[PDB]
């Protein structure tokens, strides 16, 4: 799924988003794309 | 004609088989009365049974009272036998000329 | 396998009483011949009995309701619970089944419309010569409701 | 012919495929002996005999662990994630519950993922985890009551809220899990069998959990509520001649079984708690008992040394096996998930378990179905 | 013209039932008390019944709400990737410590 990270922050929390990026799970193509396996 | 039937709902089983991947399942190859949306809903009951009762309304007025059968086979009509017995979506055409063998 | 004996049993399973019972008490040597007909008889005698063994045994059997439930399938990715999954079939037998996954029903539903469940006591006394005259020692083929009369006749000296 | 014709499981098609599956389960390629510890003392006797029998066999509601305790030593515990029975010893632990008595019954925790509660003899209930990194087993409380003389048994509730410890003298006591591991009643068992000195051989819970089946010696069985905290008597129904051996319970909820010291074995529904089945086992008594997880298979085993398989609808046989040159008092017991069981009983006192390729009767099936189909479509 | 009415009224009949594409059902339960399900009565969603009823409904463009279902089925793992990923380590961590800080 690719949103910004303005429509990021609308149903997650700043706080998990500030710990998405370091950690190297979201990548950004400003669309950020994340790769999961949810089912 | 029977194997769009066949191969609709043998997809959507081996659809439940994943999802929720509690339960197995072979039924049948059947006529599924109506799916899970037509059932019970009101709002598509209500406007499709006054389609019907006022398709009644011309069989019963004083005006239309000259009118083939519904079941009727055409033969002096070249066209019309061929565009009977060739669409796959009816079958109650080409099950007449069995009966009728 | 066919004829007259066949068309005794059908009715008898659907919800006729009273054609049968006209037919065995002119006849009543018709037993000898199948032992279904005292076994279908014995499930039209076991629906009238069933609301009043409930309530004799009034606080035990009305709990009994709740007892009857089954264990859910735990599985161990965060070790969830999830419930079993079973589907309907409409069959022609008239005892109620369930097989590995599949459950089976009678389709004709309204079998007993036309009967009323009887009141306390004074009921099964009016109702047994009726019934239980017919099938007179084939009673000892349904065991479980041999179990049944005795167990009002116990729950009724007490109270 | 008859495979394709009934494309939906019926009454005749299912009893046919079960004689095959429990047929196909006896052979050569589909047995294996548990690497245990015994079976590495054993095999050394035999290659160059005191018995110790077992005393409890349980497996974890997930299917993922089994634990087993010896008469005169160890627990020990087998971690089975999917590999089938190689897969790894965790612990065993030769002074399990003290290094003074015995370790009688078990019972794991419904909830917590890893725990146990071993009983010993004496009157304290030892509660312990099994440490999944390490190969330990610490503990984690040990409870006690005023008046508690010597508990025997211990189970959990199906749901993991409730306890039951008994003696088969004094007392039985409940403990709730929920809040901490608190006494919330006791009753003595004179108020429960008003006739003589009984001595309580058997309880199970219900698969609500919230009934109690004890089964005496006399034949008695009573049958008595847990609501909150109360503890009182529903029912008293004189069952059997003998002392009530084992019960056990329907997987779908419709029925629970019975078992005596006389060749009886009766099967009660649920609803008007009247017999509904009898099978006619006239040869010993019955001593294990078990039933399968859909509801199918009841594996009935007696003092004969034979092992039967019935139908729980009918009361047909399926396959018999005789079991006569071992000194075992042999245990069936089936996986809770899939439809595969370890039957106790090699040599001395061993364990195999009997497996397939398939785990249920209802994939079996549906395997069968499609290789008979394709010599249809090659016709 | 009634040669031509009398079959358009045959394949509206045989559209309904028999041949008649329907959804495939992912089972969702909430009360724990239940333990047993017959799949007749599943139904679907409130969101997806409002949306499949106004195909059938008189006056309305075709196109205007098969983009009601782009919108749908957007926010369908929008919902599924926020409970998919805050239940993922976020609370999986926080009950790692503390259950071993509780048995300590």
């Amino acid at each position: 799924l690719v949103v910004t990270r303005a429509e990021w922050e609308k149903e997650l929390g700043t706080d998990l988003v500030k710990f998405l990026i370091e950690k190297n799970y979201l990548k950004l193509v400003e669309r950020y794309r994340i790769y999961d396996d949810f089912s | 004609f029977y194997s769009k039937i066949k191969m609709n709902n043998r997809t959507r089983y081996s659809l439940e088989e994943a999802l929720n991947t509690e339960y197995y399942a072979n039924y049948d190859v059947m006529t599924p009365k109506l799916p899970v949306y037509m059932k019970h809903s009101n709002a598509m009951k209500m406007d499709r049974n006054e389609f019907w009762a006022n398709l009644q309304n011309i069989k019963e007025s004083d005006d239309y009272t000259l009118r083939p059968t519904i079941m009727d086979i055409s033969l002096s009509n070249t066209t019309c036998l061929y565009k009977q017995l060739t669409q796959e979506d009816d079958d109650y055409y080409r099950k007449q000329f069995i009966l009728q063998l | 396998l066919f004829g007259k004996i066949k068309l005794l049993e059908r009715l008898l399973i659907h919800g006729c009483v009273i054609p049968v019972i006209h037919v065995l008490k002119q006849y009543p040597k018709v037993l000898y011949v199948s032992e279904s007909l005292s076994r279908y008889l014995g499930r039209v005698f076991e629906y009238l009995l069933n609301p009043l063994y409930t309530s004799m045994t009034s606080s035990g059997e009305s709990k009994d309701m709740a007892t009857a439930l089954m264990i859910t399938r735990i599985d161990n990715g965060i070790l969830a619970h999830k419930p079993r999954l079973i589907h309907k079939y409409k069959t022609h037998e008239p005892f109620e089944s369930l097989e590995l996954n599949s459950s089976y029903v009678f389709y004709y539903s309204e079998w007993n419309s036309n009967l009323t469940p009887f009141a306390s006591v004074n009921d099964l006394f009016e109702n047994s010569h009726i019934y239980l005259s017919i099938i007179g020692p084939y009673l000892g083929r349904i065991p479980t409701l041999l179990s049944k009369i005795s167990r009002i006749g116990v729950a009724d000296i007490q109270k | 012919v008859d495979i394709l014709n009934q494309k939906t499981i019926t009454s005749e098609v299912a009893a046919s495929v079960t004689s095959k599956y429990l047929q196909s389960t006896f052979s050569k390629g589909n047995t294996s002996h548990i690497e245990d510890k015994r079976f590495i003392h054993v095999s050394s006797r035999s290659h160059s005999i005191t018995p110790n029998e077992i005393l409890s066999l349980k497996f974890h509601v997930s299917g993922s662990s089994m634990a087993y305790s010896r008469m005169d030593g160890s627990l020990t515990v087998w971690f089975i994630k999917d590999a089938s029975f190689d897969k790894s010893v965790e612990v065993y632990i030769p002074d399990c519950c003290g290094s003074d008595k015995l370790a009688t019954d078990l019972s794991w925790n419904p909830t917590s993922l890893n725990q146990i509660a071993v009983v010993s003899n004496s009157s304290e209930i030892s509660l312990l985890l099994i440490n999944e990194k390490s190969l330990t087993a610490s503990k984690l409380r040990t409870l006690s009551l005023g008046s508690k003389t010597k508990v025997n048994t211990c189970l959990y509730d199906p749901l993991g809220n409730w306890l039951l410890a008994a003696t088969k003298s004094e007392k039985i006591y409940l403990f709730d899990v929920k809040k901490d591991h608190s006494s919330v009643c006791s009753l003595n068992i004179s108020d429960i069998s008003q006739e003589d000195n009984d001595v309580v051989y058997s309880l199970a819970w219900s698969n609500g959990g919230s009934h109690i089946f004890i089964g005496f010696k006399s034949g008695y069985l009573a049958i008595l509520k847990a609501k909150h905290g109360i503890l009182e008597v529903c029912t008293k129904i004189k069952a059997h001649t003998g002392p009530i051996t084992e019960i056990k319970m329907d997987p779908w909820g419709r029925n629970f079984i019975t078992g005596s010291i006389d060749g009886n074995c009766y099967v009660w529904n649920m609803k008007s708690l009247c017999c509904e089945l009898i099978i006619n086992d006239l040869n010993s008594a019955v001593t294990t008992l078990d039933v399968c997880h859909l509801g199918k298979i009841l594996g009935i085993c007696t003092e004969d040394e034979m092992v039967y398989f019935y139908d729980l609808n009918s009361g047909n046989l399926l396959h018999s096996k005789s079991l006569a040159n071992y000194k075992t008092d042999p245990v069936l017991k089936f996986y809770p998930d899939k439809s595969w069981y370890i039957m106790s009983g090699k040599n001395d006192t061993l364990s195999n378990h009997f497996v397939k390729n398939e785990k249920n009767l209802i994939t079996y099936w549906k395997d069968m179905f499609d290789n008979t189909m394709i010599e249809k479509r090659r016709k | 013209t009634f040669e031509h009415l009398n079959r358009d009224t045959l394949r509206y009949i045989n559209l309904l039932k028999r041949l008649s594409v329907d959804l495939a059902k992912q089972v969702e339960v909430s009360d724990p008390s239940v333990t047993v399900y017959e799949m007749d009565k599943w139904v679907p969603s409130e969101k997806l019944q409002g949306i499949l009823e106004q195909y059938c409904a008189p006056d309305t463009d075709i196109r205007g709400v098969d983009a009601q279902i782009k919108n749908y089925l957007d926010q369908i793992k929008m919902a599924r990737a926020k409970f998919g990923l805050e239940n993922k380590y976020s609370l999986k961590e926080r009950l790692s410590t503390l259950t071993k800080e509780l048995n300590h």
